[PDB]
RNA sequence: GCAGUCAAGCGUUCAUAGCGACAUUGCUUUUUGAUUGAUGUCGGCUCUUCCUAUCAUACCGAAGCAGAAUUCGGUAAGCGUUGGAUUGUUCACCCACUAAUAGGGAAGCUGGACCGUCGUGAGACAGGUUAGUUUACCCUACUGAUGAAUGUUACCGCAAUAGUAAUUGAACUUAGUACGAGAGGAACAGUUCAUUCGGAUAAUUGGUUUUUGCGGCUGUCUGAUCAGGCAUUGCCGCGAAGCUACCAUCCGCUGGAUUAUGGCUGAACGCCUCUAAGUCAGAAUCCAUGCUAGAACGCGGUGAUUUCUUUGCUCCACACAAUAUAGAUGGAUACGAAUAAGGCGUCCUUGUGGCGUCGCUGAACCAUAGCAGGCUAGCAACGGUGCACUUGGCGGAAAGGCCUUGGGUGCUUGCUGGCGAAUUGCAAUGUCAUUUUGCGUGGGGAUAAAUCAUUUGUAUACGACUUAGAUGUACAACGGGGUAUUGUAAGCAGUAGAGUAGCCUUGUUGUUACGAUCUGCUGAGAUUAAGCCUUUGUUGUCUGAUUUGU
RNA sequence: GUGAUUUCGAUUAACGAGAUUCCCACUGUCCCUAUCUACUAUCUAGCGAAACCACAGCCAAGGGAACGGGCUUGGCAGAAUCAGCGGGGCCCUGUUGAGCUU
RNA sequence: GUGAACAGCCUCUAGUUGAUAGAAUAAUGUAGAUAAGGGAAGUCGGCAAAAUAGAUCCGUAACUUCGGGAUAAGGAUUGGC
RNA sequence: AAAUAUGUAAAAUGAAGAGCUUUUAGUGGGCCAUUUUUGGUAAGCAGAACUGGCGAUGCGGGAUGAACCGAACGUAGAGUUAAGGUGCCGGAAUACACGCUCAUCAGACACCACAAAAGGUGUUAG
RNA sequence: GUCGAAUUUGGGUAUAGGGGCGAAAGACUAAUCGAACCAUCUAGUAGCUGGUUCCUGCCGAAGUUUCCCUCAGGAUAGCAG
């Protein structure tokens, strides 16, 4: 029994599962990052009003269950040159931004609170009075580098996450020559990405994540906690943290954001910029989760369809929640006791 | 003698993954400690620079019970502690490594 | 049936991908790339606005 | 198969001394198309893998193959190959279902023999002896999980190798077209679903309840009420969270090279030929892409690296020790390509050019004289070479090396001279190389972490994993607010309540005691993170232990 | 010797930890599993056996004769460990009858 | 006390609190339960579970050795006041 | 009439032990092959007689081994060989010479054996 | 399953192995009743299994004719002293 592909049915090594394949560069193209990386929090269900010739649910609205990804900006911090030998892709030269947060600096420490923090403080006297090491590395890797990816962590203090420390991660640049690769990246150094910038609606991602672990089970082993790909779940929504009406469409009217009644059950309320892809993706609440680009171009007509949602679902996951805003429960049951 | 027993992370600080927590073997050695220490005292001993330069453990005779044999392992031990301090080869050359010896020293200085 | 590794289905697929799909594609990653320059530019603002 | 018939050929050459390939009477047998299943010690299920002698799916060849459908055949094992009945378990076979329900190899519960008796044209004796041994806590395989050592410690990566996954049917349109007297009737391109299988997932619906969360019920017990205990989860209704379901939802691709076959050019063979040299397409095939693991003796990039642990750690120089060497003893001395061709030089009208020359071994080329290489005097030339510095480049495949600038400093065997060597006694490796590890000096440089213990739960058998913690938008315990679950608390009041009794101002809302229940205060009260969300409140905490150095 | 009794060797009410075929009801036997509770399973302190034991313990092919863990040739092969599991460890001789003949 | 009851369940007098302990809560095992739709399609074989169950009133077949079958089968009801 | 294949009796070659009489121990199966012979099967084959091999037996070789090829054995040194080999494993010529063959799983052998009767527009010599 | 008796049960007493007891089962008769247990005769009977204790030197088989009607068993020849 069981797919013989995913063998052996072993722990993953790390919590992030790692993208181990980057979309095809083409170098006409303007510089984009391939990935990005966000947070789980979280399903609910929308209606969406359907425009697919064809199909016997053609302008029909069908209700969907999607999930919903909080994707606060990444920081740019650093830029690996890899050069191709007879023995694959090598990397050659790390170059790091001159200053780093307090959050990806905790990355590099198991006691962050009895630590002197001297991490990266040698480095930052490279920026000096001329940057000349600086400037020779970036020479180094626009001279020999075949393939360009960009170092980013994520803005954890932004979610509701008990964890201050950072995921770090590589993310490959697709677009323009080694040059402009490395002057995209050297001018990025310490500033933000938004999601919206990498991703758009109605695009179709992949997402990489571990998936839910459950321990021994009956041959016997592990079960779950591996890594997983999964391809082609479409971008229904790329929300603002900054916009109110997160979760109201142009049939419904009512001024609220994604957040459900009660917020997210594991998860707290979504504040930030955030990806609602339809169906589901590996993992659960709370676990960091990759977004990638689709390896290939894509040669359906659900590629291609745009999505017109109708309605998001905000009422409690706490409960069989019947209310999608606290407004909306307190016009129905009225004036309690207390409230005399 | 550490055939399936537990994994702790209290391993770690000595390499192995194996380790316990024996009460009863540790109340017998720390009074076999507590004696020596005495006796170093009662020698006139510098009590700060001893250290145990000696321990050893065998088996002592069996004793029975019944209720199939059913019996214990009794141990002797011994211990010693000991007091830290700090801190012509002739050679037979033949006649020509004299010779060459002969020489490399007229040749220098 | 047609197997997934068909390559008469497989030639389908890459004439019909080498059309309106990459058209689509290609004005995504367009429109996309704008607004990155536009991000940078906001950010680059905020550090002109500190800096006046 | 039997007898033949002749013989392609053969038989020591020999036609009927003798054989003998390939080909030709009669059979259950009568004609005009009538009536004319085996298997008992094997069989079930599950389930892995392999073969191809292929049932289906893919691509081709032929056939009066019009179309549709089919038949026979070729490549092909990638992918699949039912639910039930059956007069003994089984397979034949039936009902249907399906694209099809192919055939085989390897392959754990389970539904006896002999000895002996009266007799014999003739039965019985129930006499006697003898056997029935394969029904996990160790080693190893497999599946998961830790882990010492490579200065330490941390983060981000590469990818050898290993595995590998998708499958089949339908619908729209093409179309009522092609094709056909008709009856009927396709497909490619473009769309949309479903089947089987797989990997996830929990928004919703359903199931589950020690949330003993809320409420209810019986019996008993705590004097009654309140509030509770016990009935081995006492029983019942609802029930969040969690778990979970083809009982729920989502996702599952695209390039090279080929097979059969169809060809192009084209000999062999002055025709011809898809084949010999060469070459174009082409199958669900192969290898990649993609997906999973990541060599615990494969590799890379990057961060930080301890102050007195009685100057610890590290890089240079000399100065001595110890170490052990898969094996120094002049130099690993760099075009590329072809071989039915090339290298070098020279010239021109500059190339697939003209002319000359070379190979036929590196048997070369360079180095190479000096106490294992000393100390001195000159000559000629301004060359050769080493060392410590310096100028300017170049090299990322594992660059760690190549080239160049300038001055200083030595040597010079290009040539001529002058002193020394002995005694290691006639040979004895006769010690001259380079790895590492320490100790001493003088020249500089830099001032950390990890683990335990505590803590979280995205993790978990134990390990392991993942969070947090020295004064902060810190953490914790309470409290507050949301969000949910249940279903209207305790207490009091009523002129509501089947009625019964007591009073008497014998009623037409006369009166009083008891009274299941009802009504109002009251969507109240209770619970609400233990793996829910949030917080301008209150109170507190902020630390011990161990080890690690190139 | 037969085993109640009656009626015509058959038949027979009542009864049965006796045997067989079905029906209603019921259902997790099943489609097809999922969840909850308790004790375990797990780790720790103390106490503390046994079976079995030539030696050992990775595979493939070969090794004529049940046959291979040791031999031949290959694949390989890296300290020390925890858990689950079970794949291995007819003619001859006499008697007797019954056919033929001097 | 409940109850038909020396049943089961709770209590008074009397007696006992003995069984190696602690920390965790994966699969598996054992014991005990629940379950949508379907309802024996499972299996050699309805094996095991489920369903039934007290009492009052009504009502009761074939067969019969006239004694039975019989609690046949099949209905209604059950609290408190 | 050369002799394949046995007897009798008398020249060759070899031989230091022979004959007789008393005594004592262990032993009392066969398997494989060659040769001849008689009888047979689709094909294997069966019954005899002889002679070998093995048993009680190590050593070299055939990668390996009951019956194959060499050779039988005190402890050593030197030399030469048997059978078998000489690209590398692995000691020893990637010797020399003349030819043949190209296999879409050649061949490197049991063979004077079975698939084996033939088929082929592969190639060579007759 | 049976549960007022062809019932259950204490103590006393009877029955003993060529036997007893038995609603009769090769049942039971003090942890194998095709016949108890204990000691002795008795170190009972061998077709047969298993084992059988230092060294070196030298010699060294057979693995088969025959007669006992033949098979076990024996005798004589053959081989070695």
């Amino acid at each position: 029994h069981g797919h013989l592909g995913f063998l052996p049915r072993k722990r993953a090594a790390s919590i992030r599962a790692r993208v181990k394949a980057f979309p095809k560069d083409d170098r006409s193209k303007p510089v984009a990052l391939t990935s990005f990386l966000g947070y789980k929090a979280g399903m609910t269900t929308i209606v969406r009003d359907l425009d697919r010739p064809g199909s016997k649910f053609h302008k029909r609205e069908v209700v969907e269950a999607v999930t919903v990804v909080d994707t606060p900006p990444v920081v740019v911090v650093g830029v690996v040159g890899y050069v191709e030998t007879p023995r694959g892709l090598r990397s050659l030269t790390t170059v790091w931004a001159e200053h780093l947060s307090d959050e990806v600096k905790r990355r590099f420490y198991k006691n962050w609170y009895k630590s002197k923090k001297k991490a990266f403080t040698k480095y930052s006297a490279k920026y000096a009075q001329d940057g000349a090491g600086i400037e020779r590395e970036l020479a180094r890797i626009k001279k020999y580098a075949s393939v360009v990816r960009v170092l980013v962590h994520t803005q954890i203090r932004k979610t509701p996450l008990a964890q201050k420390k950072a995921h770090l991660a590589e993310i490959q640049l697709n677009g323009g020559s080694i040059s402009e690769k490395v002057d995209w990246a050297r001018e990025h150094f310490e500033k933000t990405v938004a999601v919206d910038s990498v991703f758009e609606q109605n695009e179709m991602i992949d997402a990489i994540a571990v998936t839910k672990g459950h321990g021994f089970e009956g041959r016997a082993g592990q079960r779950g906690y591996h890594s997983r790909t999964s391809i082609n779940h479409k971008i229904y929504r790329v929300g603002k943290g900054d916009d109110e009406a997160n979760g109201a469409t142009s049939f419904d009217r009512t001024k609220k954001t994604i957040t459900p009644m009660g917020g997210f059950v594991h998860y707290g309320e979504i504040k930030n910029d955030f990806i609602m892809v339809k169906g589901c993706i590996p993992g659960n609440r709370k676990r960091i989760v990759t977004l990638r680009k689709s390896l290939y171009t894509n040669t359906s007509r659900k590629a291609l369809e745009e999505v017109s949602l109708k309605w998001i679902d905000t009422a409690s996951k706490f409960g069989k929640g019947r209310f999608q805003t606290p407004a909306e429960k307190h016009a129905f049951m009225g004036t309690l006791k207390k409230d005399l | 003698f550490n055939s399936s027993i537990g994994r702790t992370a209290q391993g770690k600080e000595f390499g192995v993954t194996k380790a316990r927590w024996p009460a009863k073997s540790v109340k017998f050695v720390q009074g076999l400690l507590q004696n020596a220490a005495a006796n170093a005292e009662a020698k006139g001993l510098d009590a700060t620079k001893l250290y145990v330069s000696h321990i050893q453990v065998n088996q002592a005779p069996k004793q029975r019970r019944r209720t199939n044999k059913y019996e214990s392992s009794p141990s002797h031990i011994e211990l010693v502690v000991t007091e830290k301090e700090e801190a012509k080869k002739v050679v037979r050359l033949t006649s020509r490594q004299r010779g060459r010896i002969a020489a490399q020293k007229r040749i220098a200085a | 049936a047609k197997s997934l590794r068909a390559s008469s289905h497989l030639n389908a697929k890459s004439v019909k991908r080498r059309g309106v799909f990459q058209k689509a594609v290609d004005a995504r990653e367009q429109r996309i790339s704008d607004k990155l320059k536009e991000d940078l530019l906001k950010q680059k603002l905020e550090d002109l606005k500190k800096k006046e």
